[PDB]
RNA sequence: UCCAAACUAAUUU
RNA sequence: GUCUCUGUGGCGCAAUCGGAGCGCGUUCGGCUGUUACCGAAAGGUUGGUGGUUCGAGCCCACCCAGGGACGCCA
RNA sequence: GUCUACGGCCAUACCACCCUGAACGCGCCCGAUCUCGUCUGAUCUCGGAAGCUAAGCAGGGUCGGGCCUGGUUAGUACUUGGAUGGGAGACCGCCUGGGAAUACCGGGUGCUGUAGGCUU
RNA sequence: CCGGGGACAGUGCCAGGUGGGGAGUUUGACUGGGGCGGUACACCUGUCAAACGGUAACGCAGGUGUCCUAAGGCGAGCUCAGGGAGGACAGAAACCUCCCGUGGAGCAGAAGGGCAAAAGCUCGCUUGAUCUUGAUUUUCAGUACGAAUACAGACCGUGAAAGCGGGGCCUCACGAUCCUUCUGACCUUUUGGGUUUUAAGCAGGAGGUGUCAGAAAAGUUACCACAGGGAUAACUGGCUUGUGGCGGCCAAGCGUUCAUAGCGACGUCGCUUUUUGAUCCUUCGAUGUCGGCUCUUCCUAUCAUUGUGAAGCAGAAUUCACCAAGC
RNA sequence: ACAGCCAAGGGAACGGGCUUGGCGGAAUCAGCGGGGAAAGAAGACCCUGUUGAGCUUGACUCUAGUCUGGCACGGUGAAGAG
RNA sequence: AGUGCUCUGAAUGUCAAAGUGAAGAAAUUCAAUGAAGCGCGGGUAAACGGCGGGAGUAACUAUGACUCUCUUAAGGUAGCC
RNA sequence: UAGCUGGUUCCCUCCGAAGUUUCCCUCAGGAUAGCUGGCGCUCUCGCAGACCCGACGCCCGCCACGCAGUUUUAUCCGGUAAAGCGAAUGAUUAGAGGUCUUGGUCAACCUAUUCUCAAACUUUAAAUGGGUAAGAAGCCCGGCUCGCUGGCGUGGAGCCGGGCGUGGAAUGCGAGUGCCUAGUGGGCCACUUUUGGUAAGCAGAACUGGCGCUGCGGGAUGAACCGAACGCCGGGUUAAGGCGC
RNA sequence: CCGUCUUGAAACACGGACCAAGGAGUCUAACACGUGCGCGAGUCGGGGGCUCGCACGAAAGCCGCCGUGGCGCAAUGAAGG
RNA sequence: CCCGGAGUCGGGUUGCUUGGGAAUGCAGCCCAAAGCGGGUGGUAAACUCCAUCUAAGGCUAAAUACCGGCACGAGACCGAUA
């Protein structure tokens, strides 16, 4: 899919439409201080071997897309999340389509 | 190995011996699921229905 | 197994009459519903939006709620030990008034009206309609003619 | 010191 | 039965990269006293039948002619 | 008797072809400064009022085609219930109740609401 | 003590590699027996399905794990597939023009339904594919997910406006707990008080479980064990008779002539249970399982023999039928 | 188990018993292997079980041993280099 | 070529604990440095193992010494059936 | 340890099943809802007038609600059976009439006919069936409330009084409601419809009844056919079936 | 010809030669509802203590707001509350 | 005037253990103390008030346990296959 990089939707800090940018979700890289990655090293402490599931079966070919959306209003810029339906070949801020010329040789 | 699949017998004179028993409809039924704004304007119409008692009552006798 | 789809097996229920498709007929928009009425639910394919689900096709039931569009219904649905009453949502392009209802309209209109003009002429009129009862006595005319005979004619073989 | 194979059965001095 | 796979110039066989070729052969000049080498030209329902498509030899559905592979407790 | 504007039911109203159309209207029609659109004042938009019922539209017509409605088809086909009915079977009679569709043969060809004209 | 090494080796503790030498465990399910093959394991359309709905088979015909800043949303204007008749080059196809055209096109895809001043095609402007809380529908236990429908409250787009819009014309396009991550509240705790990091929470997305209500999983056993199972295979029996075997009817033809002495195509009707398929009714706390040897009896669908009939029966030999299973 | 002569039928589709028929005469002796789907044994084949065990490996988790780094025991002189 | 085993360790890519450096109020975080092994490079089949297809061709025919070809780590040799 | 075999001890009385839904590494098991029993409870009709005795109020007329594997009367719903193809979509046989031409008199083409078809075609279209309705929770009068709606005393909903019993089809019947809860989740057969298969005492559905749980008479014999269902007896009479022995 | 599992047993399905005796839904805890009893906005000593010298008596009685405590009389929120 | 227990505390890391959760206890190994200090103050850390106790030495009755032993007493127990 081919979404634009900017967008007027709504803002729930200031209660009305204001444009925003349209910038992909990436997901962060984990804490090691974080409660069940303690719980887990604590687990995986001594002898015992492997102690929770792994999972190694990825029927999936794609992820949902989700775009955090940061509005352009100065002195509040918050940041709302927005996902979309699962794609293959994702970009952003691609080149519109039209319906006149010839494609192509 | 195999089995049977699915069958319907047996299953209505099942259910005919307590009866089909139709859902007993009572007066004032609930209002729940009614159009939210009609049903706030209806609460008002009854808040201040008292405003209104005793020139009411002296229209009935 | 079939599958569980929404329309599954609604090719000719929920199609058109012959030469009746196209543009609803715009006075299906300005009939009245009023709360509690008896409407029959049929469900109409020009119209995708708010249709109701196959098991209400042909079914009747009475109006609790109405909003801009559309109305709500209380029906009766045997599912398979016991008839539950459903709310459903439906256009009102899929419903009409019943007019199972409006012969006893009629009459409740006529028996008032016959009832404080019943006494004044000692008049006991009947109310209760009665079962067609059996044929009562008569004559019949020959007028001169006698019946003509009946004999069966005799087999051939054609096709 | 680059490669370089073959040659009517059709006859008469 | 099921699943893959091949089909293309006379022959073996490319490109699988939606936007017709090697080698060899065959003609045809040459060189030679005369039959490797040098030069040049020609040649293809690109299995079939419908699809899809801006567009098919390349992607789909089928048919054919061939192949291959998957089975064992009596 | 009939039209105009807005409709309701959406062919008894549609299609082809012929004939008639007073008065009103509706149209065709005449023009492009303005408004507004075009490759093009053809459409659309605007400004008109010399001309005309030619066409649209309306009314009529056609052993018309369709459509609507009756007859026949036919108590036929099929079908609910029933039998220690028949028949090797396939199927078929009867009892008890229901009850069609063509071809074929007739009839019909818009009704009507609200507002406003016209017709002596 | 004499030589020889010597701050190395070695030992102790931690870390990384290697490690079937050793340990533990697993090695889906459905299934006309199981395995192999398929997926009928989560979904969708048409049919089956017997004119409400519901309805099975490893029943039929197919589809699906996507695609889309427009192919979403409004508004306006347009009309399609095809056909005909014409127009320089121009033809079976280039573009131009008129006429016919009830959808025979198109609407992302499977099929079905829908659709014409449109749901189609083309332009203009846009982000209602956004923020919220409940109710309802569908599957259904009337639980969840998914999807969907009516509202209501905001903020918005479009249009002159009525309005219409919270994705895709409708029926499919997808995922719990735990954990992780991100976003949000000048929000709550962080343990005697306070400040600041960190951490924990509350609310909404995501990362995924296709065995799709969601374990983390390779074989082999003929050296094999146990609990059971005729719910289930192998031999026997039974039902059936496609297949195997044996007959009938009809009569194109063959038989130098001549359908039928003997035959018998194209058809079609049967019988039999020595075959094998098909099934899974009986037996798995056991019916000893191929053949030969020995021995008895039975069947007739007759190879010979007794008695006959027929011939393309001169004799001879042979072929076709009948009574017949005595031998 | 009780028992003990057959044919056919029906029947959990090969009956000693049941139905219909054939029939049925004490108590035994030596033999015999047609029956009692005779006896011996909770079928080994086959399947099932979320029961196992022996054995293999590219299964999944480990693990002795080894290999390697680190710290410690662990010191004394020189020279370079930083 | 595969799988092993083996030699080599060059500037080698990847690469743990400790150690070093910086940022911070600290927990912490980041960077540098890089052992074996893996990867890269040789050797090795009396190691495990492996060792092809398709066309055309002799003047009767039939065969095919010869020819062309796709192709792989080599295309099964001496023998024997 | 065993979701697997085997066994599980006295009598009478009453009531009396399920082999089906959904989920599960689920298919020899369980949870889930059905089906069962028990315990009740809330009401109704009412008990019936000592022996008596149809009654005792207001010329007529009337006799509670509710409920139902049922019909009636209204009214919707459906696309099966049949029919159709000189109706669309497909499949398809034959002649005839036209004559335009990128066919070579022949075809193609067109028009009117003609033969035979359809689980995944249909203009049409039953039988059987499915839903609702047939009153007091109504009907007719007045008024009041509203922040909803709005040209309007509008529209809509709510509220408060007052007035109307011929109880507004037939037939039958006492009804409502709660708690706790076992067993079952291998079914099989038959009529009619029906799918796979040459068929099958075969595999898979629908509808109802049956067997399983159930004896008795009849079919010689038999889970399931036909008749009829069961306390212990006498008399009488039948059903299906019979009546030579 | 009985028990048994089964759609279906007289079965060519299994177990049973015969007799006596033994022989299989128990007890604890925790819940749920139903029922009986006592007290009732409360209720309960269960632990401890006090009582002629312990046949029965290892019983029975008593305590006092020993009522500490349990449950009940107040919910909701993750939590501050 | 006089005043206190060191390879100990504490920190790191490994393993077992615990309701102990960024580590409850115990142990190995490395590091290794202080003196208005040290420990604890149930979420890792820095800062700072406050509370609390004085580790690394020792002794100690009663209330508590008791299927063995010696010696008794009793029982809604069993009655010789128990
Ligand atoms: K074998
Ligand atoms: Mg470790
Ligand atoms: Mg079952
Ligand atoms: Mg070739
Ligand atoms: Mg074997
Ligand atoms: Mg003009
Ligand atoms: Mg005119
Ligand atoms: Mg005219
Ligand atoms: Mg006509
Ligand atoms: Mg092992
Ligand atoms: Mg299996
Ligand atoms: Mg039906
Ligand atoms: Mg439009
Ligand atoms: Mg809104
Ligand atoms: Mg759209
Ligand atoms: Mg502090
Ligand atoms: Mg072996
Ligand atoms: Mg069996
Ligand atoms: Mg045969
Ligand atoms: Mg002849
Ligand atoms: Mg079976
Ligand atoms: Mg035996
Ligand atoms: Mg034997
Ligand atoms: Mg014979
Ligand atoms: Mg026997
Ligand atoms: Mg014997
Ligand atoms: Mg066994
Ligand atoms: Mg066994
Ligand atoms: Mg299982
Ligand atoms: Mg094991
Ligand atoms: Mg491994
Ligand atoms: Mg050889
Ligand atoms: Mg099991
Ligand atoms: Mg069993
Ligand atoms: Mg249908
Ligand atoms: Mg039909
Ligand atoms: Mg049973
Ligand atoms: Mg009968
Ligand atoms: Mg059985
Ligand atoms: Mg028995
Ligand atoms: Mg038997
Ligand atoms: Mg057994
Ligand atoms: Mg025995
Ligand atoms: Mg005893
Ligand atoms: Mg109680
Ligand atoms: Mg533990
Ligand atoms: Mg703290
Ligand atoms: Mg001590
Ligand atoms: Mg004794
Ligand atoms: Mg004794
Ligand atoms: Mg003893
Ligand atoms: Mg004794
Ligand atoms: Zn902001």
């Amino acid at each position: 899919v081919n979404v634009p990089k900017t967008r007027r939707t709504f803002c729930k800090k200031c209660g009305k439409h204001q444009p925003h940018k349209v910038t992909q979700y990436k997901k962060g890289k984990d804490s090691l201080y974080a409660q069940g990655k303690r719980r887990y090293d604590r687990k995986q402490s001594g002898y015992g071997g492997q102690t929770k599931p792994i999972f190694r079966k990825k029927a999936k070919t794609t992820k949902k897309i989700v775009l955090r959306l940061e509005c352009v209003e100065p002195n509040c810029r918050s940041k709302r999340m927005l996902a979309i339906k699962r794609c293959k070949h994702f970009e952003l801020g691609g080149d519109k389509k039209r319906k006149g010329q010839v494609i192509q040789f | 190995a195999k089995s049977k699949n699915h069958t319907t017998h047996n299953q209505s004179r099942k259910w005919h011996r307590n009866g089909i028993k139709k859902p007993r409809s009572q007066r004032y039924e609930s209002l729940k699921g009614v159009d939210p704004k009609f049903l706030r304007n209806m609460r008002f119409a009854k808040k201040h229905n008292k405003k209104g008692l005793k020139k009411m009552q002296a229209n009935n006798a | 197994t079939n599958t569980k789809g929404k329309r599954r097996g609604t090719r000719y229920m929920f199609s058109r009459p012959f030469r009746k498709h196209g543009v609803v007929p715009l006075a299906t928009y300005m009939r009245i519903y009023k709360k509690g009425d008896i409407v029959d639910i049929k469900g109409m394919g020009t119209v995708q939006k708010g249709m109701p689900h196959k098991c209400y096709h042909g079914k009747t039931g009475r109006v609790y709620n109405v909003t801009q569009h559309a109305v709500g219904i209380v029906v009766n649905k045997q599912v398979k030990g016991k008839i539950l009453a459903k709310r459903i949502n439906v256009r009102i392009e899929h419903i009409k008034h019943s007019k199972s209802r409006d012969s006893f309209l009629k009459r409740v209109k006529e028996n008032d009206q016959k009832k404080k003009e019943a006494k004044e002429k000692g008049t006991w009129v009947q109310l209760k309609r009665q079962p067609a009862p059996p044929r009562e006595a008569h004559f019949v005319r020959t007028n001169g003619k006698e019946p003509e005979l009946l004999e069966p004619i005799p087999y051939e073989f054609m096709a």
